[PDB]
């Protein structure tokens, strides 16, 4: 079957500069390539159909071209709302194949998270579980790494992480990264830390606390 | 009104199965071929297959040909999707969207699927309706700001909605999206950024609205 | 050649102005049966394979 | 497509596509090719009886 | 042995017809095309058309469909040509010629005309058999140091006429040419031979004309 | 219809030398362009097929190549049976056309034409008719031209030419141009010339006689 590979999987760029994106095809699918765009909750929108052709309602700036196997997707001069994620889509056979997507961000300058740690409740640690939270607030850009230590012993497993989508008004993200235990092995430890590693950080930061102070 | 209009959010049970509906609107409905493409939470667009709205001949994906069955109402001007022996990896935002318009004439030069329905969520769990359980976040102990947060854990199905100061607090307010555990249950929290000097004085009240259960919670922290 | 070609089908096609017409049984990008009209006009339209002027004419060119 | 394919048809043998071109401006005879899921091509007697059998068990 | 025998020469009168055959052997007939191509004298080839030795379907060039019809009799593995309301423009030579082998197998590739038969020449004429007139080509006075001496061979129908000079002891520097049809229906050719000056008085040069369809055999000391 | 361009019309060459023929065709014939060699008279006979494919019974130094719509038969070194007409002919699709040919003739150098003229004999006067013939005798290239002047009035229509095939040993042509009169239009003129006209002359030549002299 065919297999769409889309590069890069992550565009970071200001408004008024082109964006330039691939979508490479495992064999042959003649010119029956079509872009879409996918902002968050709503449906993919078509934006070029057959490799270059125009679609009603669909602004100036969207073009596409492609060579045989290799295809791309050009917006001219990116304004706000076209910040999203981009998919290129083969319907030459069955089965439609689509590539894993683009996103598209806006760039800003680095900006270090601000971290913040919390223990879990008393009410919580009388129902026989222990959820200890760590906070990575306002930072650019989205690659970090969270790493929880309970009692100098490095965690996996344990842990689910959530990350909101960049800021409206200044361009960030900010991560929740939750440590789970039961209280049995919650109350078998004291230190409970949580180290950041971040590229606005010159070397990492940790949050920690001591277990019943 | 040129339109795909779908059924509602459904919540199925491991071996089950779920039918969906796509009513056309404002177009010749035998014009365009009407497709099923699913996208898997955080995922890409995953194609099922298809139906001619005329014949009622549906093509499918091999990957989901023996559970999947495409139907169409002429009458109605609407088609169906059923999925069978539902399990967790079906869980998915399913879309329907037209191709075309195509006539008797072959063709080599395709269009794109130009109009998509709004979705159908389709969730796979074993879980039962439960509301939320709100703990404070709160820091063991002064350093310019303060993070404080609510934590909404074990909660099926979704959403969970999150104000705080009853819709006065929205500056600086982070609710993430949740997750699922792997008791089949969710959690997210709600964060707020406020200065420590206010701490005391100023009240940080989160408010919670699990409607499936019917769940409202204020809670100071 | 790699998906269902034809969608929807003629109803009234001139025995005297086609060329020639491919069956094609259902393979493994169409689980259809689609029979495809060639005509002198060069031109291609489609026929429905159950149809019974289609299985009429299809007869008549064996002949 | 531009003279005839068929000069000979097949003897005893077995399905995919089946084209009937009747004649026309380069070709005077009537010409059944039978595209196999083999891939291979073949020429048919278009009075033959497993001919009729296979294009109608495809109908 | 594998060969294409055609049948002999024809000579028609205008508005007539015509029937050419072509005889396969050493082959399976029934697995190579026949093509049928004329030759107009001095000129290309033309293709008239072919047919199917199996089927006997034919298919023909539309300049000749309306006068053309090729049959084929798998009894005798012949095949022939039948063309009609012959015209002088028909003067040519007609092969026969096999393309394949092909089977039940179609290709987007072609064979060429491998094997040819010997030809047919048909003549159209009102004419009918007439032996020619010898007259010798004299120079007006004696000259130089080479003289040129020749026979003219005028007005004979049909063509072959044989020339050969002094019983064919003399063969160097000759140049029998060509025969040219004439607007009277009837051919002519001309024969010549350079010799010394010198030679002229005492040596002898005789030219011997045979006309073999009119039984005309004619010897002219010049 | 298809229409294949065989250039040259004649190709002069000397035994051993490499021989390229060349077929252009009207529009794509594929790669089902054959050629054929021809003798006088004999029928034509097939060298390459399917523009490159060898020949059972055809000598190596024979083969072909092309490029869709342009074709070349190349003749190695060249042996003294190589000399004749090639054809080029196209079986993609049907009528069947053949090109015009290409004559390879052998190679010599200029020889000028000696010239001779007869006049009518008298045992043809008294029949009714009178024949002059003029003679281009062993000349080399083939192009000549002939014109007959009966009291200085150039004639035409009543004439005919025919030319001899290359020579065995010395590679020259004859030719022999007829001029028929009756001896009625004969025994009103005095005066029979043939102008010769070739590269061999330097200025054309005129042979001539008066009538009953």
């Amino acid at each position: 079957e065919i297999v769409l590979t889309q590069s890069p999987a992550t565009l970071s760029l200001s408004p008024g500069e082109r964006a330039t994106l691939s979508c490479r095809a495992s064999q042959s699918i003649s010119n029956n390539l079509h872009w879409y765009q996918q902002k968050p909750g709503q449906a993919p929108r078509l934006l070029i159909y057959y490799t270059s052709r125009s679609v009603s309602g669909i602004p100036a700036r969207f073009s596409g071209s492609g060579s045989g196997t290799d295809f791309t997707l050009t917006i001219s001069s990116l304004e706000p709302e076209d910040f999203a994620v981009y998919y290129c889509g083969q319907n030459n056979e069955w089965p439609e194949v689509f590539g894993g997507g683009t996103k598209v961000e806006i760039k800003r300058t680095v900006a270090a998270p601000s971290v913040f740690i919390f223990p879990p409740s008393d009410e919580q640690l009388k129902s026989g579980t222990a959820s200890v939270v760590c906070l990575l607030n306002n930072f650019y850009p989205r690659e970090a790494k969270v790493q929880w230590k309970v009692d100098n012993a490095l965690q996996s497993g344990n842990s689910q992480e959530s990350v909101t989508e960049q800021d409206s008004k200044d361009s960030t993200y900010s991560l929740s990264s939750t440590l789970t235990l039961s209280k049995a092995d919650y109350e078998k430890h004291k230190v409970y830390a949580c180290e950041v590693t971040h590229q606005g950080l010159s070397s990492p930061v940790t949050k920690s606390f001591n277990r019943g102070e | 009104q040129v339109q795909l209009v779908q059924s509602g959010a459904e919540v199925k049970k491991p071996g089950a199965s779920v039918k969906v509906s796509c009513k056309a609107s404002g177009y010749e409905f035998t014009s365009y071929w009407i497709h099923w493409v699913r996208q898997a939470p955080g995922q890409g667009l995953e194609w099922m297959g298809n139906i001619s709205p005329n014949s009622g001949s549906a093509n499918y994906n091999e990957k989901f040909k023996s559970r999947v069955t495409m139907t169409r109402d002429t009458s109605t001007s609407t088609v169906y999707m059923e999925l069978s022996s539902l399990r967790s990896e079906d869980t998915a935002v399913y879309y329907c969207a037209r191709e075309g318009p195509y006539s008797y004439y072959p063709s080599r030069e395709y269009y794109g699927s130009d109009l998509w329905g709004q979705g159908t969520l389709v969730t796979v769990s074993s879980a039962s309706t439960k509301g939320p359980s709100v703990f404070p976040l709160a820091p063991c102990s002064s350093e310019s700001t303060a993070a404080l947060g609510c934590l909404v854990k074990d909660y099926f199905p979704e959403p969970v909605t999150v104000s705080w100061n009853s819709g006065a607090l929205t500056s600086g307010v982070h609710t993430f999206p949740a997750v699922l555990q792997s008791s089949g249950l969710y959690s997210l929290s709600s964060v707020v950024t406020v200065p420590s000097s206010s701490l005391g004085t100023k009240t940080y009240t989160c408010n919670v609205d699990h409607k499936p259960s019917n769940t409202k919670v204020d809670k100071r922290v | 050649e790699l998906r269902c070609q034809c969608l929807q089908t003629l109803h009234g096609i001139h025995p005297k102005n086609i060329q020639s017409v491919n069956v094609k049984a259902p393979g493994p990008h169409c689980a259809q049966t689609e029979v495809i009209a060639t005509l002198k006009n060069g031109q291609k339209a489609c026929l429905n394979p159950a149809s019974p002027m289609v299985k009429k004419i299809i007869g008549k060119m064996l002949n």
